């Protein structure tokens, strides 16, 4: 059955979850009580990727929901569609982790996580076929990048030869929190560059930018920040959940290099509150490849695509995709590395998202992602090198050495991608 | 927009072509191993042509065509010239030839013509080339000229050396007759409207073979050792305007008439001999080619061919005008951009 | 171009036409070592996997 | 008469496995249900279509086929599909996991689970069988499962069955339908594996399936069903011989024998002519001449390239339909005056005919419209070896940075296999060259 567990941890790590559970409900006809009520057996072909099937034919998620604190939860709970989940899926405990990757990673996540894979060994069991791990997390605060991360070490020891993917949230100055994320945000990078297999980096600065400049926002909340992230995370999962096609195919064709799967992910379109106009295929390819659509704020035009993933929703020409598609790899030839040929897939899915009549979501693995890791490495070194804000983490037993270590691999991830994007 | 690749940076030619397409603002050039191409201006020496035509939602166009080796080789011209019906052994405007390997052979074949001739008095000189270029010998004994190829190492071919050839006036010397003709995608067989007579500035001397100063007029020859070299035209080059005048105030006779027609006969049989062997109609790529051929006139103001060649180069004077004509009926012809036509159709 | 041994029965025929004359595989034990050698690799790999884990 | 087993690998092979017996079926008159009136032998028999059928004493007709997918949704799609009461379950094996693309899973991982079980259900069809020829195998070279799968197999076929032949039937990988980037990998990883135990190889492109299917029959978008049922009339043609009445190819055996004179060099190239669409209601009928100088047409070609800048090795000409010698022989002479046609020197420059009365079946609401006569060529020209050229070429460029290779190498696979499938696919590259060029 090809199943996928599915796990959110921290506060935005289940409110991103939280989005994305209620928009591909709505996309495969579940309701906020679990019934079906769609129009088209489409909806149900490859329905148990994402849910289990309970007694009555009702619909469960097979997702998982971690925080170290109940208020993020709580509210899930109480939201829309907060009743689909099972409620022994709730894990979380009373002590936060104060935006700390220590508390997460080491204290206070380390008392929780047993209890969290207690419940991801009760959802594996019951899998025909597993395929691997689905995270949402942010890298910025403590629960979700810190936890998270332990997370993810101890699901691959448990499931070594399973996919592990993530959607993983970069901090940025222009939409943060506290002055300690690029330290939780790199101390993470690493965990994923060795324990996962694809994470879409999703940039909130990038999604901040799209909010105000090209979707008029004046003044964009955490909810309209959302809204692209559950949009797009509905794209990369659609050949996933309808027939075409699974995680591991997606690593063998997306990740030339094990260390080099960070993804920048696209969506088109993207419109102001204008919404009504029919937007035509070779319109969709432009904005899918153009930088004002990237959720992970790099220049494309900086670095060079190893590999790109496609998918178009709605009815449309095929033969007009592949022209298109065809088109822009023929045009811009340039920003596709040569020593991996025909390195640009395409899909195509009938089944169109709520409220547009055609939709383009995008995957590159663009060597420009350095430059994410670069901005966020060069936060963490103006205040690293006066060792600011570091004794909330030597409080809870993390040593100096360890952050020194955290910053020479991301820099060699760094230098790693600048290796490719010259040969 | 158009795309391109450059994989012959010795090409003269094609050098002014890529810079007339990158001058035009809708072409773009790309890098020698991008496959993402619509026109490769492909290498000498094995141009993949294996690999085009596979690119999807890309017409592939290649500045050669696959197969035509067998005209620019002298010892396979030789072999297409008397096995083809279509051009037959007995085919009046090209010299009598052999293929002789030094170490399928007409070895044999050669001494038997010879002693006919020998036999007789009549004219027993022949000339011997071969591939190496840049290697000739031109004797009236068989003995000299079988020895010199068994020496050399290469497949040679042994030609009747033209005794009688047309010789202009003053100088009473040798000449040469390059014509430039395209083969577009759709075959179609344009000759250049410009031509170029290499002519020897020593006068043609038949007693001495041995010093081939006036009997060989490759320009390479002549700006090395030759003393009246640039003396009667610049660079030991007449053109056609200058050529035409001379015959009719000497032989009271036009180019086109005494000449012209036997190079256009000649271009057309050549060309629609291989034909069914290298055109690319029907084929998942497309070709077109540019051509040199070298003719010799005889006294008697009757043309032979000597020689064609698959990668030629230009005259300086012709460069400009010879590649913007390229451009226009090989290449926009497949790829249209946003008459007094410089070249000749040789309807077929 | 000369056609020779030509067959004829209800369903067709078959024949020649000539324009022109002329001018030890692996054991089953040699397999299961590759097969049980590519395991090995296979298993050194993933103790190192989680011996790297354990520490 | 001899058995013959056909072997179905990946989705590829078993999608166009269906198509295939889909077509026999309405070939010999066997109903979805099994049923053949016209054979009133009942339980048995030795006649020409026995060697792909085997009866029960109901009166079933059961293909001597066994399907194989690491994946269990192909293949359930033939257990509940027209022709579903045709196999039995035994013959339908499929895993849970599939090779993901990755050529080392197939053969390595995951095939080492599966090689006994499979081999042990083709001992059953073996066991039925009073003197096996020996094996079709269809497969993909893309695919994990198609590429690596099927590698492994064919070696222990050889030593099961170390005296019976194998014939392959390959689908070249095309990136208008490709599905994964290593594709050029796997390729080069199972022909390399694959190479000495297969006898005889038919090279399928994907690339000029799917134009035919543009040009020829006007579709815009070509599917695997469109493409599937083109290369099931090609197959067809093919086995025919084994199938009906005939003196040409009667057996396995004797493809090596007309189409492969040096071993290695066994892909032969096929042309298949005419190709008409079904939507045109006005269709002049092509005679025996036109069909035949189809046949050197490159469009026409299973595989893309250009036979005048090659030589030939053999020449089979395969017809059906309303055709009798003379017009062959009037086809081939004129043919031959206008065609560059080159033999190498040391074989005979000639064609061997073979005229199946009966014109070809077209699946009822297809895409190709039934005509009076149709020919397939089987020509060895080294000319194919441009589909190597091209392949090579892609190894070439991914390899030199060990891109994906990792995906390998973590599947038990050893770096060194890569080098030396590709040092084993340049000797060959330069055998065709050293056989085609002067
Ligand atoms: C049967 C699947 N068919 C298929 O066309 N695709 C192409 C697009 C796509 C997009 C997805 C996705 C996918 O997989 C579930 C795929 C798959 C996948 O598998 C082959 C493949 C894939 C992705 C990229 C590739 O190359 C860069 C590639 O190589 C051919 O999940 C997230 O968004
Ligand atoms: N002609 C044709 N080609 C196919 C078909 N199905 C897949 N292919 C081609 O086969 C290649 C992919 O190999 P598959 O057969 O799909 O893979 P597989 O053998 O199932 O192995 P896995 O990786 O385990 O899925 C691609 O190049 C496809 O274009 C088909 O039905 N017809
Ligand atoms: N059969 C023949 N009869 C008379 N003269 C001949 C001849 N063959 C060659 N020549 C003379 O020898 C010269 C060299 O001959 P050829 O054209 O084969 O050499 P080449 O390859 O250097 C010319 P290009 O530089 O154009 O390729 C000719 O220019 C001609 O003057
Ligand atoms: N896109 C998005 N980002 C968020 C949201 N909530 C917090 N963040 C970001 O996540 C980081 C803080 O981590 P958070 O999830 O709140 O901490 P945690 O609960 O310990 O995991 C900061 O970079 C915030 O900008 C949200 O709802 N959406
Ligand atoms: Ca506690
Ligand atoms: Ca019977
Ligand atoms: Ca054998
Ligand atoms: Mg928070
Ligand atoms: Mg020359
Ligand atoms: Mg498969």
């Amino acid at each position: 059955m090809r199943e996928i567990v599915h796990i959110q941890a921290g506060q935005c790590g289940n409110q991103i979850g939280a989005k994305f559970w209620e928009v591909i409900s709505d996309e495969h006809g579940i309701d906020p009580t679990g019934s079906y009520h769609g129009d088209s057996d489409l909806q149900l072909e490859r329905i148990n990727v994402y849910y289990n099937e309970a007694t009555g034919n009702k619909y469960v998620p097979r997702a998982i929901l971690v925080d170290l604190e109940p208020g993020t939860m709580d509210s899930v709970r109480s939201g829309p569609f907060g009743q689909i989940f099972r409620p022994d899926n709730f894990v979380f405990g009373q002590s936060g982790a104060g935006n700390n990757w220590a508390k997460g990673h080491y204290t206070e996540g380390a008392e929780l996580v047993d209890s969290v894979l207690d419940v991801v060994r009760k959802e594996s069991e019951s899998c025909d076929c597993l395929q691997g791990f689905q995270l949402t997390h942010s890298l910025g605060g403590g629960t979700g990048s810190g936890m998270g991360t332990l997370l993810i070490s101890k699901i691959r020891e448990e499931y070594p030869d399973r996919i592990m993917n993530t959607f993983s949230v970069m901090p940025s100055p222009k939409v943060s929190d506290t002055v300690v994320e690029p330290y939780n945000a790199t101390l993470s990078v690493h965990q994923l560059v060795e324990n996962t297999d694809e994470t879409y980096c999703i940039d909130n600065e990038a999604l901040y930018d799209i909010c105000f400049r090209t979707l008029k926002l004046t003044t964009p909340t955490y909810g309209d920040l959302n809204h692209l992230v559950s949009a797009t995370m509905s794209g990369v999962t659609t050949c996933l959940r309808f027939p075409g096609a699974d995680l591991r195919k997606l690593a063998v064709n997306m990740v030339p290099f094990p260390r080099l799967h960070f993804f920048m992910p696209g969506f088109a379109p993207l419109t102001s509150r204008q919404q009504y106009r029919a937007l035509t295929v070779p319109e969709l390819t432009q904005q899918m490849f153009d930088s004002k659509n990237m959720m992970a704020a790099c220049d494309p035009r900086h670095g060079r695509y190893l590999t790109v993933a496609a998918i178009f929703r709605g009815r449309m020409s095929m033969k007009e995709v592949d022209e298109q598609m065809l088109n822009v790899q023929n045009k811009n030839s340039s920003y596709f590395v040569e020593w991996i040929p025909n390195n640009v897939k395409t899909a195509v899915c009938d089944i169109p998202p709520r409220g547009l009549k055609m939709s383009a979501t995008f995957i590159g693995n663009s060597t420009a992602i350095q430059e994410l890791f670069k901005r966020i490495s060069e936060q963490f070194t103006a205040m690293f090198r006066r060792k600011a804000f570091l004794h909330w983490y030597t409080g809870e037993g993390m040593d100096e050495m360890e952050f020194t270590e955290a910053e020479s691999n991301m820099n060699d991830l760094v230098s790693e991608y600048q290796q490719y994007q010259d040969a | 927009m158009y795309t391109f690749v450059v994989r012959d940076e010795n090409s003269s030619v094609y050098a002014e072509v890529s810079r007339l397409l990158l001058a035009t603002g809708q072409w773009k050039r790309l890098r020698k191993d991008n496959p993402r191409f619509n026109l490769m201006l492909g290498e000498r020496n094995r141009l993949p042509f294996g690999r085009l035509g596979h690119e999807p939602g890309l017409v592939q166009l290649v500045n050669y065509y696959r197969g035509a080796d067998k005209l620019c080789r002298k010892a396979s011209l030789v072999k297409l010239i008397k096995t083809s019906p279509e051009l037959s052994e007995s085919c009046t405007w090209f010299p009598e030839s052999y293929v002789i390997y030094p170490t399928t052979d007409e070895r044999e074949v050669f001494l038997a013509a010879y002693n006919r001739r020998r036999e007789g008095r009549e004219g027993n000189v022949w000339i011997a080339k071969s591939s190496a270029g840049a290697g000739i010998l031109i004797s009236s004994e068989a003995s000299e000229l079988l020895d010199f190829i068994d020496e050399q190492g290469q497949v040679h071919v042994i030609q009747k050396y033209l005794e009688k050839p047309l010789l202009l006036e003053p100088g009473h010397r040798k000449f040469d007759i390059r014509s430039w003709v395209l083969v577009d995608h759709l075959y179609n067989i344009y000759l250049y409207r410009e031509g170029v007579l290499r002519t020897s500035s020593e006068p043609y001397n038949s007693a001495n073979f041995q010093d081939k100063t006036c009997h060989l007029t490759n320009h390479c020859i002549q700006k090395e050792y030759s003393k009246n070299y640039g003396r009667y035209e610049e660079g030991n080059e007449m053109f056609f305007e200058e050529f035409n005048q001379y015959l009719m105030d000497a032989l009271n006779t036009t180019l086109e008439n005494s000449i012209l027609l036997q190079i256009k006969h000649i271009i057309r049989s050549c060309l629609m001999c291989i034909e069914p062997a290298i055109s690319t109609k029907h084929l998942h790529y497309q070709s077109f080619q540019l051509f040199g051929f070298d003719f010799m006139v005889d006294e008697e103001l009757k043309v032979w061919l000597i020689e064609v060649n698959g990668a030629p180069a230009c005259a300086q004077k012709l460069y400009a005008e010879l590649c913007q004509g390229i451009v226009d009926v090989a290449i926009s012809s497949v790829f249209p951009l946003a008459p007094t036509s410089i070249f000749i159709k040789l309807h077929h | 171009m000369e056609v020779i041994e030509l067959n004829k029965c209800t369903s067709g025929q078959s024949f020649e036409v000539i324009l022109k004359p002329p001018s030890r595989d692996p054991s089953l034990e040699e397999i299961q070592k590759k097969l049980e050698a590519a395991e090995e690799r296979r298993k050194y790999q993933e103790a190192e996997l989680l011996k790297h884990l354990a520490e | 008469m001899r058995e013959c087993i056909s072997i179905h690998v990946g989705q590829a092979g078993v999608q166009i496995g269906n198509a295939c017996w889909e077509l026999y079926c309405l070939e010999h008159g066997i109903q979805p249900d099994g049923q053949m009136p016209s054979d009133k032998t009942i339980g048995g028999g030795d006649d020409s279509f026995n060697t792909f059928f085997s009866e029960t004493g109901a009166g079933k007709h059961v293909p001597r086929a066994v399907f194989v997918d690491l994946e269990p949704t192909v293949i359930d799609e033939v257990r509940t599909g027209t022709y579903r009461q045709l196999f039995h379950p035994e013959q339908l094996i499929t895993g849970k996991e599939d090779a993901a693309n990755n050529y080392a899973r197939g053969h390595y991982t995951i095939g080492k689970e599966i090689i006994d079980l499979v081999l042990d259900r083709i001992r059953k069809l073996a066991d039925q069988c009073t003197g096996l020829q020996g094996f079709l195998v269809f497969h993909s070279f893309g695919g994990g499962t198609g590429s690596g799968f099927t590698s492994l197999l064919m070696e222990r076929l050889s030593v099961d069955y170390g005296k019976k032949s194998k014939l392959e039937f390959s689908i070249y990988p095309a990136p208008q339908v490709s599905t994964a980037v290593v594709e050029p990998y796997n390729s080069i990883l199972t022909t390399h594996t694959t190479l000495e135990h297969s006898d005889c190889a038919f090279m399928v492109d994907n690339e000029a399936i799917y134009d035919i299917c543009r040009r020829n029959l006007d579709i815009e978008r070509p599917t695997y069903t469109n493409l599937n049922r083109l290369i099931s009339q090609i197959v067809s043609s093919i086995t025919a011989s084994l199938r009906f009445d005939g003196a040409l190819n009667v057996d396995l055996t004797e493809f090596q024998t007309n189409l492969v004179p040096y071993p290695r060099i066994h892909f032969p190239l096929a042309t298949y002519a005419p190709v008409i669409s079904a939507e045109k209601a006005y269709h002049e009928q092509l005679s025996v001449a036109e069909i035949t100088n189809a046949c050197f047409e490159p469009a026409n070609q299973m595989v893309k390239c250009d036979p005048r800048h090659g030589k030939y090795m053999a020449c089979c000409l395969l017809y059906r339909g309303d055709v009798v010698p003379k017009d062959v022989n009037a086809a081939i002479a004129t043919i031959k005056t206008k065609r560059s046609i080159q033999f190498v020197d040391w074989c005979p420059t000639g064609f061997k005919v073979g005229i199946n009365y009966q014109p070809p079946t077209v699946v009822p609401g297809g895409d190709l419209a039934k005509v009076q006569r149709a020919v397939c060529m089987l020509s060895n020209t080294t000319a194919i070896a441009e589909a190597w050229a091209r392949l090579d070429h892609k190894f070439d460029l991914m390899y030199a940075k060990r891109a994906f290779v990792h995906w390998y190498v973590g599947e038990g696979m050893e770096e060194g296999e890569f080098s030396e499938a590709r040092e084993d696919m340049a000797a060959l590259e330069k055998d065709y060259e050293e056989v085609g060029v002067d």
